[PDB]
């Protein structure tokens, strides 16, 4: 019995392509469109709600994960492997930096931990890589706004706005067209929606859409007062009612 | 009580035989030079089973080492393979003095005191055991470098001999060896029973006793 | 078993050569070049960025050149991932000489044990090499400044000038060409941009492509700093030298 | 590929049985026991006339009482006498006496099959345990990687080994003399040596009981060869 | 290192002209505190062995499980496990010693004494011996506890040596044992009126007895005794 | 707090004769002031002619004669049934004892047997298995009162050849087994008397090359 | 862990892994071992293919392993790097024990059994890498050459060459080398060794390292122009 | 053919040839013989040379005073087999006080060849073993497979040409077990039984082996000039 | 115990 595959199922070919990350890419392709723009005041990240069922409850499947009070994820590629990526990423951030700093990571270095994980998965023994690209999306005191890319191999890219999964190729062009560096909040989502219609193919509604922010901070969001500095949450998922709203003045 | 020292015509070993048990005299003929090889001596004080162990063991590490190297081990790797054993095992309560006498080419005649906190001494004089303060007070009162191999023989049978006398742990008999360029030579056990009275009348000396 | 599944990552050929460590280098020559020139009285790292997309966050990026300590940095040629796991135990080695000697780790000492980990994988283990070439560039009080390129193989080599990944064939051969001992810092910064301005597989060379750095005694007075250059002053350098 | 530890259709371990193979490429050595002695000699074969014959050591000392002959390759050896130096010295220090030549075979045999997926394959190496015993006397051994031993009164193993076995069946009587076995090693190893035999290029020793285990001086070795040449050419 | 809460006195013993008898109270006690007074002390391991257990209650039904295991074990695979390779007394005693033993050697031990009395296959009586150091030894009469002080030297007038076991039959025995259990009742702080006696026979096989009285007790002679010296009313 | 450690009392002596050895022992087991047994032996045949008592804390003392009877067996299958030598059981013992040097075994071992020349040899250890050959040794609980008689009748100990001025000492020479055979029992008999954990039995182990036969003779059971 | 046997046998008796590690010695530079009458050389090739190399951190041919002992290699710099280190930590572990430094023949016996151990221990594959290891015993003037291979034989060479084109240069010292008169000083040593190397380098500028080691921990490595002189010297005898 | 690289691979009929494999080596192996009656059990092995230079392969191993077995197959495999039996044997005499049954020293062999048979990495042992002994419901024979079946017999042989043996016996059943107090009788009908297992050569001083166990006999082997009487 | 010159 016990583990036997202690040597590593990702290889260089002789073309010196490592084919398990390419399939790992060639799955995160198949997988449904998800985008990330950056404005000057926030981060707007974004997905269809692909269902499998229309008895399933979509509402329990959630695409955009909460990893930090400041720091947002989404998706495109496998949903399980997304799931405990999400679960070790929120673990990390605890254990690997605020039970020593007593506050939440910057989030280049939560990214940086995910990175981590998903490059052992592409080197470690008896495991295939993550079959998922993420985009995090996050605020800090520091470096402020900031959206990361994560591909199967490990590597992160910082973007002002990008596209990953099924439309990423147009998604990618439509979003050159309309960003600029004066961009507000407000004019992030409105194009977030925009670019996302063209992927989307059947309803096109907030029960279909799952998209959230990372702004202000939410003092409303934070659960309790008495503590200045503690101000919220700049995380902040849109609701099915809010984003409904936006869609008539589209 | 045992000693070990150094001369012209190479190096005197003696000890006593006696085995105690509190103030119970166990055994007078207890063999306390281990012979580990025909160049090597390994003298025995404090614990009988640690020492009478670790030195059988000794000389098992010494075999091993000239099978390995072509080549009789040095006094000073001998002593420091036992130096080492014994302070691994520090704060254990192992009880061993021994005396790593022997000749080798590289270093001629050596002598290294060993002991189980770990103390390890190249010297020319070395007296251990309960009755070691005995010792010197002959030995280095009479000890002269240019000493015949029949004088020096003798001074380290008559230091026992004292030390057999006034410490109480101490006695039986004396086993004497000469460690030459040649190899060891033993030189007899000398019982205390006849041996006290021989020197005495010979040598006029322990006027303290009722002759 | 697993017998059946394993890919023997760690043996020889019939040629007596590592499979996946020539695999490992086979890939690493894809790779965006990165350059490392050194001169009397200081040190030029380049490194081209791999088609670079016009959205990219440019000046808050680093893909190519990281900081191991304040005397000693690197160019990354390879996957990236892979480049993170080496940096990060590079950085703790340099930590741990400087806690138990109270000292600065010599720049070989770094590179030798960087080396002798990538050694490992090609050894032993069963795992794949890392996918990585660095360009180290340092300084101590022994031997001044100091190039070394490592590879996957964990072999690693001292130079004057020197190119990893894409076309370092024809970036080697402008090296020797234009290269000279007397050299300066300024000339260097020079030759760095000139040679990647020549191999470079896009059309024209542009600041938002490259990352820069310099390791001068350029500080005041017996005392090196690390200078990573920011977009604006690659931007001032390519227009200075005139290749925009 | 394929399990290390895999059986052939014919009831035999692969591995085992390459490993023979391989003792077959190996260098000569032959041992023949008398009641006067066992006598182990060697073939050395130097790759180079650049190389010192002396510091090929193929004839090696686990006791006072066994010596040790080895053929195929012999790198794989160090550590099975190492583990027969240590198993003989450890039995005198429990038991205060000789340990009898068969248990140190024994003791080596253990390891032989102590691999698979322990260590990664077989010893490539054959060994000739020669010694002697108050028990069983003067005692002759073929240690295999099969972690089978046989005794014999004679035995050849190497590249001339059937061809010198043949020999030996024919020559070995059980009144030999340990100067005749001495002769007999020689005139066997000069026959199926490829370059000619003298003291540089093979290696002669024995175990007494007296004496203990010997290994012969090129100068002793030598005297032996022209006493041989003088011999065969005398009739 | 432990240290014994619920504790069992005396356990008595001895052999006669075909086999053994033992006996002990069925109290528990908790220090000074009688606490329990249906306990059983004696256990018996098939129909040719009973082990009688003194000291820590706790370890004494650990014993029980272990001894209740060892018989469900030796059936397994096993034709012949109410014949030829049935458990006799000189196995069930070796494995209880060498566990007895192990426990002590590890720091740890069974805090008892146990007297395994039985009948061998061969007829041949078996009684011995052990306790929480692993020590071991067998005697024509053995007791635990206040017993070695009090029922061994009456037991001994009967059986003085090996040669008095043949001329000891089972009524004799028993009458000894009775007797014994009494003088303990009226001397042992820690010991109870109510007792079981077990008989271990190479003819009528295991006989145990529940639910015995310590009776014919003297105690009339108490109403003479008056104060400490000088008193007289 | 747990005392692994008991003292069990009884006595043991070994006496070695020219062709022949005896190992003695009293049969009485204790613990404080009660008698455990009358009869409870502790001088065991261990094969290959060595007979072996560790007289002391009784669990330690079966524990050792029972591992040393197990090395007696495996010695046999690992060398072809070589008989194990008296010398070389002793080296074995020395390791038994001092593998425990730790946590000690709490006895005094002796064993006796013939040497490889036929000669009759006794063998004693300390608790941590430092041995010596004898012509004599007592052990155990009255090891103090036997063992200066021993000195004395055995080897001829202070004792001077009449009207030489205490100039020559009484010559040694080898006992006959009759005459071991009477010592054991003085000196028993004499240890009864004046030592309280010593009476009930003595049993004699007597090895000559012909094997080991054994001897009973009551002791006072007070 | 990694358990696989790499090192095994095949049908026809060979461990091809061990056979394979030779010919990564075949493919490296050539090291030649000559020692004299009171003296050892060893002489290393450098391939001359790199140009705009640092001489001066670049790591060295031969090899320190204690004051009097040094090692030089053929075959992958990698795998030599671990060998050197081990051996380097034995040298200083045995002046610990023993209270001597090592012989030659101890510290070449413990590298052979370091590349014997990978040949038959699971998830390793052996050495790609052939030494010569050379010196002098403590309190002896006796030069000693050694070399060790991939399989973890050791033997000891009056003369020995390994590397590429190492039988064209074992050919020229087996005819030039005279076992009765070895050359007698230092000059007659390190010239018989620079002129080995000359019949398979291609220039003898900053191609040949020459690593002279005499008796008490006197190790000294010649400079350019004094490796020079010898190629100079050679040469215009030659032409005759 | 496929399915015949590992112990841990069955074939589709079902079979593990790795095993079949194993047993392949005890018919290679020289022929050895076990018959028993009431009050004996006897080992009759046949040893083999490698030339006549050699000594002749020991094939009957002594396990405790009342057990032991004869090997047919890899020696060193007997080795293991045996020197575990030894171990159990002696458990059961130090914990128990208790001479391990005959059944149960087949039980735990079984057991144990079985544990390689199921698992990665591991082989089937390459032996067959005969285990005779007298325990306390009479004297035994067993014979052992590497497969893991263990039986209990009358008599038996197993190795090259062991087929003649095992019909003689078949034959002789009713005849040797009732050779009741007569150890050297019982002993010619297992010679007699071998030497229908011959080819060519014949029953020698130094190549014939015999063992006996039984109700007043320890587990003792006979070689040499002490077997020159069964000639 | 045990014994101790
Ligand atoms: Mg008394």
């Amino acid at each position: 019995m016990t583990d036997r595959y202690s040597f590593s199922l990702t290889t260089f070919s002789p073309s010196g392509k490592l084919g398990q990350i390419d399939y790992a890419l060639t799955a995160v392709k198949q997988g449904v469109t998800s985008l990330g723009i950056k404005a000057t005041n926030g981060v707007v990240i974004a997905t269809e709600k692909k269902s499998s069922s229309p008895l399933a409850m979509s509402e329990t499947l959630s695409k955009v994960s909460l990893l930090t009070p400041d720091i947002g994820a989404v998706y495109s590629g496998m949903g399980p492997d997304y799931r405990v990526l999400v679960d070790k990423s929120r673990k990390v951030a605890h254990t690997s930096y605020k039970r020593i700093y007593g506050e939440y990571p910057p989030t280049k270095l939560l990214v940086s931990e995910v990175a981590k994980i998903m490059q052992e998965a592409t080197q470690s023994g008896g495991v295939r890589p993550f079959g998922v690209s993420l985009l995090i999306a996050g605020h800090d005191e520091f470096n402020g706004f900031s959206l990361y890319q994560v591909d199967p191999s490990g590597s992160y890219f910082p973007w002002k706005a990008t596209a990953i999964g099924k439309g990423s190729v147009a998604a990618k062009t439509f979003l050159e067209k309309r960003w600029n560096d004066e961009l507000e909040l407000e004019d992030a989502i409105h194009i977030a929606l925009l670019t996302l219609k063209e992927s989307v193919e059947g309803e096109f509604n907030g029960d279909t859409i799952e998209l959230a922010i990372i702004g202000d901070e939410n003092p409303d969001l934070l659960g309790y007062t008495g503590i200045p500095t503690d101000k919220g949450p700049r995380f902040r998922k849109l609701t099915s009612q809010e984003i409904n709203d936006r869609l008539e003045a589209l | 009580t045992m000693l070990a020292f150094r001369f012209q015509g190479g190096i005197i070993v003696a000890v006593d035989s006696r085995a105690t048990a509190g103030n119970w005299v166990a055994s007078q003929t207890v063999k306390k030079v281990i012979e580990i090889n025909p160049f090597l001596l390994g003298t025995m004080a404090g614990g009988a089973a640690d020492c009478q162990f670790w030195e059988t063991w000794l000389g098992s590490q010494c075999r091993l080492h000239e099978l390995r190297e072509k080549e009789r081990i040095s006094v000073a790797a001998a002593s420091k393979i036992l130096s080492n054993l014994v302070y691994q095992y520090k704060g254990a309560g192992l009880s061993m003095g021994t005396m790593i006498c022997g000749y080798t080419r590289k270093e001629g005649p050596t002598i290294y005191y060993v002991d189980s906190d770990g103390t390890r001494l190249k010297g020319d004089i070395f007296c251990v055991g309960s009755g070691q303060t005995f010792a010197y007070g002959v030995l280095d009162s009479n000890y002269k470098w240019d000493l015949s191999v029949e004088d020096a023989l003798y001074l380290g049978k008559r230091s026992i001999l004292a030390a057999a006398h006034r410490d109480a742990y101490s006695g039986g008999s004396v086993n004497l060896y000469h460690v030459t360029e040649d190899g060891w030579i033993y030189h007899g056990n000398h019982d205390v029973g006849e041996l006290f009275w021989k020197v005495k009348e010979e040598e006029g000396s322990f006027n303290n006793v009722i002759g | 078993g697993s017998r059946r599944y394993d890919s023997r990552t760690t043996i020889f050929s019939p040629e007596g050569r590592l499979y996946q460590v020539e695999y490992a280098l086979e890939s690493i020559s894809h790779a965006g070049t990165a350059i490392g020139i050194m001169a009397s009285d200081g040190i030029v790292l380049a490194a081209e960025r791999k088609v670079t997309s016009t959205l990219l966050e440019q000046d808050t990026s680093t893909e190519k050149l990281y900081k191991l300590n304040d005397k000693i940095a690197v160019a990354v040629a390879g996957l990236t991932a892979d480049a993170e796991i080496l940096i990060n135990t590079a950085r703790i080695h340099a930590q741990n000489y400087l806690k138990t000697y109270n000292e600065d780790i010599p720049v070989e000492i770094l590179v030798r044990r960087l080396s002798d980990i990538k050694q490992g994988y090609t050894q032993h283990g069963g795992l794949r090499p890392f996918g990585v070439s660095f360009i180290y560039a340092g300084y101590d009080d022994r031997y001044g400044y100091q190039l070394y390129t490592s590879n996957p193989s964990g072999n690693y080599t001292g130079w004057k000038a020197i190119s990893v990944g894409a076309n370092t064939s024809a970036a080697q051969t402008l090296l020797q060409m234009d290269y000279k001992d007397d050299m300066k810092v300024d000339d260097a910064i020079e030759l760095a941009l000139k040679t990647l301005s020549k191999t470079t597989d896009s059309s024209a060379l542009t600041y938002d492509r490259l990352e820069f750095a310099t390791i001068r005694k350029g500080a005041n007075d017996g005392e090196v700093y690390q200078k990573i250059f920011k977009p604006q002053e690659i931007k001032d350098i390519l227009v200075k030298t005139g290749i925009t | 590929d394929r399990g290390v530890s895999t059986f052939s259709p014919e009831g035999r371990l692969f591995q085992v049985e390459y490993s023979l193979e391989a003792i077959k490429l190996g260098s000569t050595a032959i041992g023949i026991a008398t009641k006067e002695g066992v006598v182990l000699g060697v073939e050395k074969r130097a790759t180079s006339p650049l190389l010192e014959s002396d510091s090929i050591e193929k004839i090696v000392e686990i006791d006072r009482h066994i010596g040790c002959a080895m053929s195929g390759l012999t790198a794989d050896a160090r550590s099975m006498i190492e583990h027969a130096r240590t198993a003989a010295v450890t039995h005198n220090l429990y038991y205060d006496e000789d340990i009898n030549v068969e248990s140190l075979t024994q003791s080596v045999c253990d390891l032989a099959l102590r691999f698979g997926e322990l260590m990664s394959r077989p010893f490539g190496v054959a060994l000739l345990i020669a010694g002697h015993d108050a028990d069983d006397g003067y005692q002759l051994f073929h240690a295999e990687p099969s972690g089978t031993f046989y005794r014999y009164n004679a035995k050849a193993i190497g590249s001339g080994s059937e061809g010198a076995q043949a020999e030996l069946l024919n020559e070995w009587h059980s009144s030999l003399t340990l100067k005749e076995a001495e002769l007999l090693v020689l005139k066997i190893l000069k026959q199926v040596m490829e370059e000619k035999l003298d003291e540089n290029n093979a290696q002669l020793s024995c175990i007494t009981k007296q004496d203990g285990f010997k290994i012969y001086d090129n100068e002793k070795t030598a005297e032996l060869i022209k006493e041989l040449k003088e011999k065969e050419a005398a009739e | 290192t432990q240290q014994p809460i619920v504790t069992g006195t005396s356990v008595i013993s001895m052999k006669y002209d075909n086999g053994v008898i033992i006996a002990a109270d069925n109290l528990g006690s908790y220090g000074s505190l009688l606490r329990f007074n249906g306990v059983e002390r004696l256990i018996p391991v098939g129909d040719n062995t009973v082990v009688g257990i003194s000291g820590d209650i706790s370890d004494m039904q650990h014993i029980e499980r272990l001894l209740k295991d060892l018989v469900t074990e030796n059936a397994y695979d096993n034709p012949l496990a109410d014949a030829e390779e049935a458990l006799e007394p000189s196995y069930i005693f070796e494995y209880l010693a060498t566990v007895m033993y192990q426990r002590r050697s590890k720091m740890n031990p069974l805090w008892n004494a146990i007297i395994v009395a039985g009948v061998q296959s061969n007829g041949d009586q078996f009684l011995r011996y052990v306790n929480l150091l692993g020590v071991t030894y067998s005697s024509p009469t053995l007791a635990t506890g206040f017993g070695a002080h009090m029922a061994n030297p009456l037991l001994r007038k009967v059986v003085d040596r090996e040669s008095d076991i043949p001329k000891t039959t089972v009524q004799v025995a028993e009458e000894a044992i009775v007797n014994a259990m009494r003088v303990l009742y009226y001397r042992d702080a820690r010991s109870s009126r109510n007792f079981s006696l077990a008989i271990i026979d190479k003819n009528t096989g295991l006989t145990f007895k529940k639910n015995l009285q310590v009776e014919n007790m003297k105690w009339d002679f108490a109403k003479d005794i008056k104060g400490y010296g000088t008193q007289k009313i | 707090q747990f005392n692994p450690y008991g003292d069990n009392g009884g006595t043991i002596l070994g006496i070695a004769g020219e062709d022949f050895a005896v190992l003695a022992g009293d049969t009485r087991n204790i613990t404080d002031y009660s008698i455990n047994s009358r009869y409870e032996p502790k001088v065991f045949d261990c094969g290959d002619n060595i007979v072996m008592s560790a007289n002391g804390f009784a669990a330690d003392g079966d524990a050792l004669v029972k591992r040393f009877k197990n090395s007696v067996k495996w010695y046999h299958f690992d060398h072809n049934d070589k008989k194990l030598s008296i010398n070389s059981a002793a080296r074995n013992i020395q390791h038994l004892l001092y593998g425990k040097r730790f946590f000690p075994y709490y006895v005094h071992t002796i064993i006796a047997g013939l040497d490889e020349d036929g000669k009759g040899a006794v063998y004693s250890f300390d608790p941590v298995g430092s041995y010596e050959r004898e012509q004599c040794r007592a052990g155990g609980a009255a090891a103090s009162l036997i063992m200066p008689f021993l000195d004395n009748q055995v080897n001829f100990k202070n004792q001077y050849e009449p009207g030489t001025n205490g100039k020559v000492k009484k010559p040694l020479k080898y006992l006959s087994v009759e005459e071991v055979i009477k010592l054991v029992r003085d000196s028993f008999t004499s240890a009864t008397e004046r030592h309280i954990q010593v009476g009930d039995g003595l049993e004699i182990l007597i090895v000559t090359k012909d094997g080991v036969r054994k001897e009973f003779y009551e002791l006072k059971r007070d | 862990g990694y358990d696989r046997a790499l090192s095994i046998f095949s049908p026809d008796g060979h461990i091809f892994q061990v056979e394979y590690a030779l010919e990564a010695v075949k493919r490296g530079t050539c090291a030649v071992g000559v020692k004299g009458k009171n003296c050892v050389v060893l002489g290393c090739e450098r391939r001359s293919t790199l140009k705009l190399q640092d001489t001066r951190i670049t790591p060295s041919k031969v090899s320190k392993i204690d004051s009097h002992v040094v090692l030089s290699f053929s075959g992958l710099n990698a795998d030599s790097r671990i060998l050197i280190e081990k051996a380097r930590v034995e040298a200083q572990s045995h002046r610990l024990t023993l209270e001597d430094p090592v012989t030659v023949e101890y510290l070449t016996r413990y590298v052979a059994g370091v590349q014997q151990r990978y040949t038959q221990s699971g998830g390793v594959r052996p050495f790609g890498v052939s030494t010569l290891i050379a010196g002098f015993d403590p309190r002896d003037d006796e030069p000693k050459l050694y070399q060790t291979e991939p399989s973890g034989i050791y033997s000891s060479w009056s003369a020995q060459t390994i590397g590429r084109n190492s039988k064209t240069v074992r050919e020229f010292l087996e005819k030039n080398y005279d076992r009765k008169e070895p050359p007698a000083t230092v000059e007659e040593c390190v010239k018989l060794t620079v002129r080995s190397l000359l019949e398979v380098v291609q220039t003898g500028a900053k191609n040949i390292e020459i690593t002279v080691v005499k008796p008490d921990s006197d190790i000294v490595a010649l400079s350019s122009e004094e490796i020079n002189q010898y190629v100079t010297q050679i040469e215009q005898e030659k032409q005759e | 053919n496929n399915y015949d690289g590992d112990t841990v691979t069955f074939s589709p009929t079902g079979r593990l040839f790795q095993v079949e494999y194993a047993l392949e080596a005890i018919k290679q192996g020289s022929v050895t013989v076990g018959l028993r009656s009431n009050t004996h059990a006897v080992l009759v092995a046949l040893k083999r040379n490698a030339d006549e230079l050699s000594s002749y392969q020991k094939k009957i191993i002594k396990c405790d005073e009342h057990m032991g077995l004869s090997l047919a197959g890899l020696a060193p495999d007997a080795r293991v087999l045996s020197n575990y039996l030894r171990q159990q044997c002696n458990y059961s005499s130090l914990v128990f006080n208790r001479k391990l049954a005959v059944e149960r020293a087949g039980h735990l062999l079984c057991d144990k060849a079985q544990k390689n048979t199921q698992s990665y990495g591991g082989r089937p042992y390459g032996v067959g073993l005969l285990i005779i002994g007298y325990d306390k419901s009479g004297a035994h024979l067993l014979e052992f497979q590497p497969s893991g079946n263990v039986t209990e017999l009358y008599g038996t042989a197993i190795g090259a040409r062991s087929q003649g043996a095992k019909t003689y016996l078949e034959r002789t059943l009713d005849t040797f077990i009732k050779i009741d107090g007569n150890p050297d009788e019982l002993i010619k009908a297992g010679v007699e039984a071998i030497s229908q297992s011959l080819r060519d050569e014949s029953l020698t001083v130094d190549n014939l082996s015999i063992a006996i166990v039984g109700k007043d006999t320890p587990f003792t082997i006979y070689d040499g000039e002490a077997v020159a009487k069964y000639i | 115990x045990f014994l101790f010159x």
